[PDB]
RNA sequence: CCUGGUGUCUUGGGUG
DNA sequence: GGATTACACCCAAGACACCAGGCACGAG
DNA sequence: CTCGTGCCTGGTGTCTTGAATCC
């Protein structure tokens, strides 16, 4: 219902300050409490590090979800989205 | 400002606050509609399927 | 009385469990939580309609704490009785105080002051039964009663019946 | 009769007062037109005074400190007088509040009352401790425990009659103070009895200690806390607490700075 | 996580719903009446049940468990009481209101005086806002000085209505006898309104802007009054063996001691005229009890001479309630002392005096890649440089590394966290008062070092309008690993470098530097 | 709107027709009979 | 904990007493109303099932679930050791031999000629199919509400349900 | 922390760490409250696991909440002035 | 009781001059007794937490009323570090 | 043998 | 007729009154 | 030994009249 078919997505395709942010952070803490990490680990083992190594590769597993004003939104997945 | 007035008021007309606002979402404790969060992070089952099959939860 | 109701339940994922076998994770999570558990608001719930393909949908992140919530909808087979309605049932127990009846899942219990006087509690014939002359209620004989009553523990539901009533008894 | 509202406490001095100046007065060329003036208890703050004029009751007020100047005097319905003037229980056996004294709060039976009507004699369960302390208020009581002759027998009495004992000038029937209570010492009306009358009726530490080798030897020291190993001396010179290995310590015993053998 | 488990549902909150409480909600929620003003047993200890300590409302010591939740006084959040009123009395805060609705009524039956038949009076009620709406309405019948039995029948009484008038605390009504004649006001008590108001159709309740499940205009009248539970009204003890009460509680007490004198007079010895200095006193207690600035009128006051501190004045100005605990508060994990200059510092640095390095710490997860890593920190202990203050394991036990002499026997899980001392490379947000703008508040990374000072690169003290002269300045450690990477991603020195105040940079080469580099 | 907020407000803080804040308050406080 | 699509239930300045569950006048809940709507917002009849058609639909559930854990590979007894713990072996055990020993039509051919013959409320629909009747006066007395609708057919009804009922 | 400082972090949009600052590092409180009336008026025994709201009769639409304490003691003061502060955790329009 | 150390009082309850004294340590022990053994209630002074320095002079006396009165006065010595401000 | 509470309300003088 | 009147921080310096009743001590 | 006076403690309850600008 609320939400906007793929073909019809109007917002951003760049990757945002803040939903970089978020994304970094939600993955960081995801990886501290043992999730499977989907990159190669060589010598930087900080959970920051690793978070921002698989960001780098387009590896990252999450999906954003873009609130309009209006209640409805687009989901777009941190894989297709293009960072800077 | 009108602090105490302004509940009063919204007392006897019952007021309904739709907590959209900043200030109503820090007060409560809440994450506030602004920033990091201004959208939800949702968890992409699809691209989970390309890893291995040892990975697999029980 | 058995309907077919369209249910969700909240679930939280720790993040360890995020693999590719989530959603099948999820679903043998789901049936172990909910198949044989009792709730007031909708009686017991016996199977869950087509498990193995149930839609998950997508997974809300909590802020601050990185657990996965999933609402998963589903569609389940479930059982709750009715005041009112009159229902055939198995016999469990034979008392001075009464019957106790197993319908299904659950038992009913019959107090003596709602049951008709000819109907006499008799020890001394073997096997123990509720006799009379073209009548015979052993264990396992069907009987029709009325539930004149429900009362509610949220845990189990526990219902009262009656058979101080018109064609109401064996059969 | 009118109502005047007087400062709280001094309605009796108003009273006096309007009286002093009505006799005062009678017989002169400026009579003071009242007839009576009064104040009950029950009603706080007020004065009534009887007369047939207004201005007969500010000739009785006037000048008096105790009155609030405000013109605040009301007039009373004739069908309110009596009530005004109405005067207003106590039985053997029934119950009671103690209102002053060791016992003050406590339930207690009446026993019987005086010739004359004044105080009431009351079974009470006793606050003793037998003599315990001795070479009582209300806040430093003792705990209520019916008396107990073999414990004063045992401890610290006369012995009377059958149950009967007098112990410390007190009389104790049965385990029970009998005593004599002024009856404006007690309470008779709205009692509630409560709960319980329902039921009722390292060897090291802190030491001083010398440090022998190290950068900080010979420096006094006392060990502040002796977790494992590893000392915390809070050395004196300066202001300091140092972590430190306990081979390095020598500590004070009755003849000099000893190493680990103490 | 510090919360204990519990299987019920966890959710945020999306509206707020508010509106008054009805008398009849006010007793379902209660859990004791409350009818002696006298707070102790008999001064013999374990205070009496029905008084103002009653211990259904709860616990505020740590030796007693709650008799209604079980809960220890750190989780229970305290029970209401109530309190029956002999008589209604007004409440402080609706009086300007309820004068409005008189005005608008009928004194006899309730009816609102316009009809749609009236052409504007239609047009009004269309408004969508309810304040705009009554307003409105009051606006139209404000002039129509009788309540018509007959449409210009309505259900009207044919009676003349009164002006209402507010005179302190009480309502005088003129009602207009039928030239002119003589005119009687008498009082309108709130009993007399409170009947009046409990007849007035649901119809027309809603054309007032009320509304009937939420703020029903009879409820705007005091009957029973709620007891609030100890915990928003807390003893003290002035010289340890020595407690004196809250202000809510000595108020609560005259408030109780005055119902009971309301009581002792409808049964015997009422002269009238004392009846109505009793009453009055009521209200006035119920009164400054909520509201003690009331214009017009003396302030109640302690017996040292002070005002009452009434529970408006709790929530109002600078130290209140809301400007002054939920607006800004105090915080945990924060640090403050004297800045000193150092060039040989990177920019996004911090230098962090060692004391303050030890006292402050962050809750490192324990994973794989640095368990070995963790168990170092651990042998070292509280007291020594790189170590730890305590290991919390997942139920939230926390093991203090001061007090356990078996520090040796731990052996970590995973999942378990290490509060760890504060170390090289940390994100921390510093700040210097007055925050004027938003590079007051820039993350910069720790740096230990001796003497006890913070350290600024030089080129940083002009946002912040930082100088040597004994200025301080605030640092504050984030406490998880979401906000860690919020301050290094977005709050970080050098993208601050550029500010949208006026699309230029707000740091540069300074003093020494800039004279030299001429 | 807070970056607005305080862009205008920290210059005012360091800072015939009248000028400065006195000229500034009666812009925000939307004033009948200015000066 | 589990919740379902009806939401809300804010409190209503008139209170209600259609609301306690009777049967025979028709107060199903507010969670079994008449129209219902599944987790797609779609509008739905409540679904009522009667003996015969829930023996099926739970048996072949558990069946087909059965081969599913088996990788794709009749008797009660049998069938309920597909549950897991004993608890959920219990109420799935004695569902089906309680349904064993009172579904007359125990096959898949004559249900689904029941099926059609009764494919009007929806609840007393599926009411006339658990309650085996012998004649029209049986059928209005322990199911009072049958009275003022003036359409029988009942007759025909129990003479179907009585003719494909096999003997005993 | 005070009201500039609060302005600050929005400032930044660093909306998490404003949360976590005035929440977890400071005075976070548990309460629960019921699903029907929306009141803090719910009685939970949580060693003997049962919960009910007397007033609704209530005990399975129950949902706990993490706010400030500093706002739950707000909530109790007005109650005690006859406001009532009704929490929803779901919208209706 | 309070969570520092006891064991620089002498048996008058009083410190003696000439003790180095840190954060938290007890110098003057006093109680008071429980209404209604083990009856009393400590109500001692502990050196303020950022403090040290030696016990310099210690005043016995008593005060208007005739119950007991002690001053305890603390010297230590500040020596000029990074941090401390100064001025023409 | 783990837990471990010390006040408030003002006023005045100061720091940036 | 009230309400408005920068921010944060440090530290030292203070606390109910009057009247009535009961108990104890001293003097006759 | 008895009576009277003084002091201390506990409980209950107030009142002689005497900073300036804006909306
Ligand atoms: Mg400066
Ligand atoms: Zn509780
Ligand atoms: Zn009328
Ligand atoms: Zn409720």
């Amino acid at each position: 219902e609320l939400a906007i078919l793929k073909e019809e997505r109007t917002t951003t395709p760049y990757l945002t300050k803040y939903e970089r942010a978020r994304i970094l952070g939600t993955r960081a803490l995801q990886i501290s409490m043992n999730a499977p990490v989907l990159v190669d680990i060589e010598g930087e083992t900080d959970p920051l590090q690793i978070a921002m190594k698989e960001l780098s590769q387009r590896k990252i597993p999450l999906v954003i979800r873009r609130y309009l004003p209006d209640g409805s939104y687009e989901d777009w997945g941190c894989d297709e989205l293009i960072v800077d | 400002e009108e602090t105490v007035e302004i509940l009063f008021e919204a007392g006897a007309a019952a007021e309904l606050d739709d907590c959209r606002g900043v200030s109503e979402n820090v007060m409560l404790g809440q994450l506030a509609p602004m920033g990091t969060g201004a959208f939800d992070v949702m968890i992409d089952e699809k691209l989970l399927t390309s890893l291995p099959a040892d990975y697999a939860p029980t | 009385m058995f309907f077919l109701k369209d249910l969700s339940l909240i679930l939280t994922l720790h993040p360890s469990y995020f693999g590719p076998q989530m959603n099948q994770y999820l679903r043998e999570k789901l049936l172990t939580d909910v198949e044989g558990t009792c709730t007031g608001q909708f009686g017991y719930i016996v199977t869950v309609l087509d498990g193995m393909n149930i839609d998950v949908g997508k997974g809300r992140i909590i802020p601050g704490s990185g657990s996965a919530e999933f609402e998963v909808k589903y569609r389940a087979v479930v059982w709750k009785p009715f005041k009112g309605e009159v229902v055939d049932a198995i016999v469990s127990n034979v008392s001075p105080i009464g019957f106790f009846a197993d319908v299904g899942p659950l038992n009913v219990f019959v107090s003596t002051r709602l049951i008709p006087d000819n109907l006499v509690y008799n020890p001394s014939n073997s096997p123990p039964a509720y006799m009379s002359n073209d009548e015979l209620i052993t264990k396992g004989s069907k009987v029709r009663l009325k539930v004149v009553g429900t009362r509610t523990d949220v845990n189990e539901i526990y219902a009262i019946g009656s058979i101080k009533e018109d064609f109401l008894g064996a059969i | 009769i009118w109502g005047v509202k007087v400062r709280l406490g001094k309605e009796k001095d108003v009273v006096r007062q309007i009286l002093k100046k009505k006799l005062a007065r009678e017989g002169t060329k400026n009579p003071l037109e009242i007839y009576s003036a009064f104040q009950r208890d029950s009603f706080k703050g007020h004065v009534y005074i009887e007369a047939r004029k207004a201005e007969a009751i500010n000739d009785a007020l006037k000048g008096n400190v105790n009155v609030f100047s405000n013109n605040s005097k009301f007039l009373v319905g004739i069908v309110e007088y009596k009530d005004l003037l109405r005067p207003v229980k106590l039985t053997r056996g029934s119950y009671v509040r103690v209102k002053n004294g060791k016992f003050k709060g406590d339930l207690a039976q009446v026993d019987e009352v005086l010739e004359n009507g004044l105080e009431a004699r009351l079974k009470l369960v006793p606050r003793l401790d037998y003599g315990k302390d001795l070479s009582y208020t209300s806040k430093f009581r003792p705990a209520q425990r019916l008396f107990s002759e073999a414990e004063a027998r045992v401890h610290e009495i006369r012995r009377d009659r059958d149950g009967f004992v007098t112990y410390g000038g007190e009389e104790y029937y049965e385990g029970f103070l009998y005593k004599t209570f002024r009856l404006q010492n007690l309470i008779v009306n709205s009692i509630n009895p409560t709960l319980n009358e329902l039921s009722l009726f390292d060897p090291t530490l802190n030491k001083t200690v010398k440090i022998r080798q190290g950068g900080y030897k010979g420096k006094i020291g006392i060990v502040k806390e002796a977790n494992g190993d590893r000392f915390r001396v809070e050395l004196h010179n300066p202001n300091k607490t140092i972590p430190i290995p306990c081979s390095f310590l020598l500590i004070e015993s009755t003849h000099g700075w000893v190493p680990y053998e103490d | 996580s510090q919360f204990p488990y519990s299987s019920a549902p966890l959710r945020s909150v999306k509206e707020v719903q508010f509106g008054l409480l009805s008398p009849e909600e006010i007793r379902a929620i209660s859990v004791v009446k409350i009818e002696y003003p006298e707070i102790m047993d008999e001064s013999r200890q374990r205070p009496r049940e029905g008084g103002l300590n009653d211990p259904k409302l709860g616990s505020i010591d740590r030796n007693f468990k709650c008799q209604t939740c079980g809960e220890g006084m750190a989780e229970c959040p305290g029970h209401f009481g109530h309190m029956e009123l002999a008589k209604p009395v007004f409440h402080i805060g609706f009086i300007p209101k309820i004068k409005k609705v008189c005005e608008c009524i009928c004194m006899n039956c309730g009816k609102l005086l316009l009809d749609e038949t009236n052409p504007t009076m239609a047009q009004a009620i269309r408004i969508r806002d309810p304040k705009k709406r009554f307003n409105a309405v009051w606006q139209l019948c404000k002039t129509k000085m009788v309540c018509e039995a007959d449409a210009p029948s309505r259900g009207g009484c044919g009676n003349t209505q009164p002006v209402v008038r507010k005179d302190g605390m009480k309502l005088w009504g003129t009602w207009k006898k039928s030239r002119d004649a003589q005119p009687e006001r008498k009082l309108l008590t709130p009993g007399e309104i409170l009947n009046v108001f409990k007849h007035i159709s649901p119809e027309d309740c809603f054309r007032l802007g009320f509304n009937e499940d939420y703020a029903r205009p009879e409820w705007m009248i005091i009957t029973v009054l709620p007891v609030p539970p100890p915990q928003v009204r807390p003893s003290i003890a002035m010289d340890e063996t020595t407690q004196g009460q809250d202000d809510l509680t000595h108020k609560l007490s005259d408030i109780l001691k005055a119902n009971i004198n309301v009581q002792k007079l409808e049964m015997d010895g009422s002269p009238q005229h004392i009846i109505n200095e009793v009453e009055q006193l009521l209200q006035f207690h119920v009164a400054t009890y909520m509201d003690n600035d009331i214009a017009g009128q003396p302030q109640a006051l302690q017996k040292s001479g002070r005002p009452v501190k009434a529970i408006r004045a709790r929530l109002k100005g600078k130290e209140g309630r809301l400007r002054g605990n939920l607006m800004g508060k105090r915080v945990d994990f924060s640090a403050r002392t004297v800045i000193s200059g150092d060039p040989n510092l990177e920019l996004d640095q911090v230098g962090v005096p060692i004391s303050i390095a030890k006292t402050l710490s962050y809750p490192e997860t324990v994973t794989q890649y640095n368990i070995h890593r963790l168990t170092e920190y651990v042998r070292n202990g509280p007291n020594e440089h790189p170590g730890a203050k305590y290991v919390i394991r997942d139920n939230g036990d926390r093991i203090d590394l001061r007090y356990h002499k078996r520090a040796g026997d731990i052996v970590l899980q995973y999942g378990w966290k290490v509060e760890r001392h504060l170390m090289d490379d940390d994100p921390v947000l510093f700040n210097r008062q007055p925050s004027l703008h938003k590079m007051s508040m820039m993350a910069h990374r720790v740096k230990v070092m001796p003497y006890s000072t913070f350290r600024l690169n030089l080129s940083v003290t002009s946002p912040y309008n930082a100088d040597f002269d004994g200025d301080e300045m605030n640092l504050h450690v984030p406490q998880s690993e979401e906000t860690r990477a919020e301050l290094s991603q977005l709050c970080a020195v050098p993208l601050q470098i550029v500010s949208p105040q006026s699309n230029k940079p707000v740091m540069g080469i300074v003093q020494d530097t800039l004279c030299g580099v001429r | 709107g807070v970056i607005a907020a305080q862009s205008i407000g920290e210059p005012a803080t360091q800072m015939n027709v009248t000028l400065g804040v006195p000229r500034l308050k009666e812009i925000l406080n939307v004033a009948k009979n200015i000066k | 904990v589990s919740t379902s699509t009806v939401g809300a239930r804010r409190r209503r300045a008139k209170q209600q007493v259609d609301d306690e569950e009777n049967a025979t006048l028709l107060r199903l809940g507010p969670e079994f109303a008449l129209k219902q709507y599944d987790h797609d917002g779609n509008e739905h009849d409540l679904i009522a099932l009667s003996l015969s058609e829930s023996r099926l639909l739970i048996r072949e559930a558990l069946k087909a679930r059965s081969r599913a854990r088996n990788g794709g590979v009749i008797d009660d007894d049998e069938l309920a050791k597909v549950t897991s713990g004993a608890v959920a072996n219990g109420v799935v055990k004695k569902t089906l031999d309680y349904l064993n020993t009172f579904a007359r039509f125990k096959d898949e051919e004559t249900c689904t000629a029941v099926d059609q013959l009764l494919h009007l409320h929806p609840f007393e629909i599926a009411q006339l199919s658990s309650l085996g009747c012998e004649d029209v006066d049986e059928a209005i007395t322990l199911i009072p509400s049958l009275a003022a609708k003036k359409e029988v057919n009942l007759q025909r009804i129990l003479d179907e349900l009585n003719r494909l009922e096999d003997p005993y | 922390f005070g009201e500039m400082e609060r302005d600050c972090m929005i400032a930044h949009g660093a909306a998490g760490f404003l949360k976590e600052r005035l929440m977890e590092a400071s005075d976070a409180f548990r309460v629960h409250v019921c699903g029907i009336c929306g009141l803090m008026s719910v009685i939970a025994n949580l060693k003997k696991n049962q919960f009910e709201c007397r007033s609704c009769k209530n005990k399975t639409n129950i949902y706990q909440l993490h706010i400030p304490y500093a706002a739950k003691l707000l909530f109790q003061e007005l109650m005690a002035m006859n406001i009532a502060p009704r929490l929803y955790t779901e919208r209706s329009g | 009781l309070k969570h520092g150390t006891y064991e620089k009082l002498d048996e008058d309850g009083l410190i003696a001059p000439g003790v180095r004294v840190s954060g938290d340590d007890i110098i003057i022990g006093k109680t008071t007794p429980i209404p209604p053994y083990h009856t009393k209630r400590d109500a001692s002074t502990p050196l303020r937490s950022t403090e040290n320095g030696i016990v310099d002079q210690v005043l016995l006396t008593t005060n208007q009323e005739g119950l007991k009165f002690v001053k305890v006065r603390m010297r230590t010595t500040k020596v000029p570090q990074i941090g401390d401000k100064f001025a023409s």
